[PDB]
């Protein structure tokens, strides 16, 4: 009913419902985050800072460039799914495994042109859905890099003519360094332009 | 309140002549019940406390043959269908009791059953002493505004000799009284309002400032100015 | 009498009164629901469309700037930086960016991320980056923390800093200098007209100033000046601060 009054009052309990609509978007049951609260819970405060090392420096060492330059929102949902892996095995190499390889096949990183380490943002696979079939993701992205780029052109002044690409809850959010810039897509506009985009081909297809 | 205030500004008494002339009963006695039973008072609390004009009880309510369980918790809170009810019992009353007797319809205070039945055959005996002290003090107060075959017996009963008369309490204990020291007149606050001086707006970028103002970004303005 | 000698009644009585009076009892539901609404902001990620606490407290801060840092130090500083993103033209959501990413991580990491920082500002090749003042240093921490927090690319982000701060700012260089900058200014700040081309005729003057100053007071340590840029004005100050001149717009 009023999400910034909650978080002005009881922040706690507001951060753990961001966390578990983060989870539930992810289609991922709360036992996770149970599995990792139990793992954190029973170390000390001088092992969390060597775990979190660990976990960063193993990230950083991937080839995958989804895990590499990952962004801290989906870092936080990924370190908990490994906790949880590592958590109900012992098995830290099987934990990573299963954390990438569940993170490859369900997120997408959009590159730039010229772009120190290529990476500009990494959107979840559901998010660009057009239709209610997961295949039609593909579609939803190419409206999307469409778009990066009609905006680039729009606004040259821009730093280094590039834009970040960041999702938040069920928004996609393209915006540049000075925050000037920032416009925001939706599945139910992804799928409004889709349609639109659908008719001209057709009718153009038909009268032609 | 002294007299009953027979002609101060008639407050809201938009209801009773229609509901007298739609019964029969008489404006004055309707509107002196009304007076005696609220006082025309909006809040009327008692031990009960039916804020409407006709100060009712539950059983009353629900024997009058109304739609009472409805609303909050009691239908006869609004003034009309309540004051027309009243009407009607109360020209039921005096319709029945063998003409215009005005008095014996008082009945209405005391009701019929096992406390108004002997009190009722007093009244028609003229033997005032079997009546109660309520009842004898009820119909006291409407004197004044009744038409009756008794109203000259009741007021020559309780005299400090046969050929004086009785002294009903609201002219004896007259006056007799004492001012509420609290009023409604509550502390006012005041807000903490200072209007200062408004923020300046945000400023443009110096890059999109340099490509409006001229038609090409920084990077091409150093381009070009570079290659000479 | 006029809204602004009431306004200075107010804040005096305000000022005079004691620790837990009722003229700083009123003024706190301000500062506390200014402070709830900049924390809900950061948490969620997006500042709400009113925020009439935070506008009424930066009103009073602009009719008396000393009596708010002396009474509530937090906002005072909340609104000094976004007075400064105010002035380079960025918006908030880059100090909420920031502030997201700052606040989930852990004081033993965030250590690890400010000497990371600094070493990789110092390893830089352009002067205005490798001797960038503090003040400036600051929004240029928020600007790159925004950037690495919406990618995950810390060397984008680094790009996108060294290219903002190259294009809008200006290092002055002095003679027989060990570094030779002695301050780094914003080219808007030294525009002289609305045309930004403007700000090479402001930096002329400022360049002759510093020259004509250290002439007139030969007795300085080495024959330097620092130049600063505090709000809207630029300070040319010595090492003992008796030569002090300021300039603006």
């Amino acid at each position: 009913a009023d999400p910034q009054l909650i978080a002005a009052l009881y922040p706690d309990q507001a951060e753990l419902f961001l966390t578990m609509d983060m989870m539930d978007k992810q289609g991922i049951d709360p036992q996770v985050i149970l599995d990792a609260d139990r793992l954190t819970v029973k170390r000390s405060k001088e092992q969390r800072f060597e775990d979190d090392k660990a976990f960063e420096s193993a990230l950083n060492a991937s080839k995958a460039p989804e895990i590499a330059r990952m962004p801290a929102s989906l870092r936080e949902s990924a370190r908990k799914i490994y906790d949880s892996v590592k958590y109900r095995s012992g098995n830290e190499s099987m934990a990573m495994e299963q954390m990438t390889k569940f993170l490859k096949e369900s997120t997408y990183t959009f590159t730039g042109d010229d772009v120190d380490g290529d990476t500009v943002g990494v959107i979840p696979k559901n998010m660009m859905q057009v239709n209610s079939d997961p295949k039609s993701w593909e579609q939803g992205r190419d409206i999307l890099e469409e778009a990066r780029k009609g905006i680039i052109a729009s606004n040259p002044w821009i730093t280094n003519k590039q834009l970040t690409m960041y999702s938040q809850g069920d928004s996609i959010y393209l915006m540049d360094t000075t925050g000037q810039v920032r416009v925001r897509y939706d599945k139910e506009l992804l799928s409004k332009v889709w349609s639109e985009n659908q008719k001209k081909l057709e009718e153009k297809a038909r009268e032609k | 309140m002294d007299k009953y205030d027979k002609n101060v500004p008639s407050d809201y008494d938009g209801l009773f002549q229609k509901a007298a002339d739609a019964n029969g009963v008489s404006y004055d006695l309707l509107r002196k019940v009304a007076w005696t039973e609220s006082r025309f008072v909006p809040t009327a609390k008692s031990k009960t406390g039916p804020l409407g004009m006709m100060q009712f009880t539950k059983a009353t309510a629900k024997a009058l043959g109304l739609r009472v369980t409805d609303g909050p918790d009691d239908d006869r809170l609004n003034p009309e269908l309540a004051i027309n009810a009243a009407a009607k019992q109360l020209a039921g009353l005096v319709g029945k009791f063998d003409g215009d007797e005005l008095k014996a319809a008082l009945a209405y205070n005391q009701g019929e059953g096992r406390l108004g039945n002997p009190q009722l055959e007093a009244y028609s005996k003229g033997d005032f002493a079997s009546i109660s002290e309520e009842g004898r003090n009820y119909m006291r107060n409407l004197l004044d505004v009744a038409k009756s075959p008794m109203a000259g017996q009741l007021e020559t009963f309780g005299g400090i000799t046969p050929k004086g008369k009785g002294i009903p309490a609201e002219v004896g204990l007259a006056g007799i009284g004492h001012k509420q020291k609290v009023t409604q007149e509550l502390p006012e606050s005041t807000s903490f309002d200072v209007k200062g001086i408004e923020q300046e707006a945000t400023a443009k970028p110096f890059a999109k400032d340099f490509w409006e103002t001229h038609g090409e970004t920084l990077d091409e303005y150093n381009s070009r100015s570079t290659f000479f | 009498i006029p809204d602004g000698a009431k306004d200075a009644m107010k804040l005096k009585y305000l000022q005079a009164d004691s620790k837990d009076g009722a003229f700083r009892t009123a003024i706190g539901t301000m500062v506390t629901d200014a402070g709830q609404e900049w924390s809900a902001a950061v948490i969620n990620g997006k500042l709400p469309e009113r925020t009439p606490a935070m506008d009424a407290l930066r009103r009073i801060r602009n009719a008396d700037p000393q009596l708010i840092a002396a009474l509530y130090p937090d906002q005072a500083e909340l609104f000094l930086t976004m007075d400064m993103m105010d002035k380079q033209g960025i918006d908030p959501q880059v100090i909420l960016d920031a502030d997201r990413l700052t606040v989930k991580r852990s004081k033993e990491q965030r250590f690890e991320d400010d000497k990371a920082f600094e070493s990789a500002l110092n390893a830089s090749k352009a002067p205005e980056i490798a001797r960038m003042p503090a003040s400036l240093r600051e929004s240029a921490r928020k600007i790159y923390d925004s950037v690495k927090y919406r990618s995950g690319n810390e060397s984008m982000a680094m790009e996108q800093m060294t290219k903002f701060l190259k294009e809008s700012t200006y290092t002055f260089t002095g003679d027989d200098v060990d570094g030779d900058t002695v301050g780094v200014i914003p080219k808007n700040m030294m525009q002289v007209n609305s045309d930004p081309k403007s700000w090479e005729q402001g930096r002329d003057i400022l360049e002759e100033a510093r020259k004509g100053i250290i002439a007139s007071n030969p007795w300085i340590t080495n024959k330097q000046l620092t130049m600063y840029s505090q709000g809207d004005s630029i300070y040319l100050m010595d090492t003992t601060g008796q030569v002090r001149v300021r300039y603006d717009k």
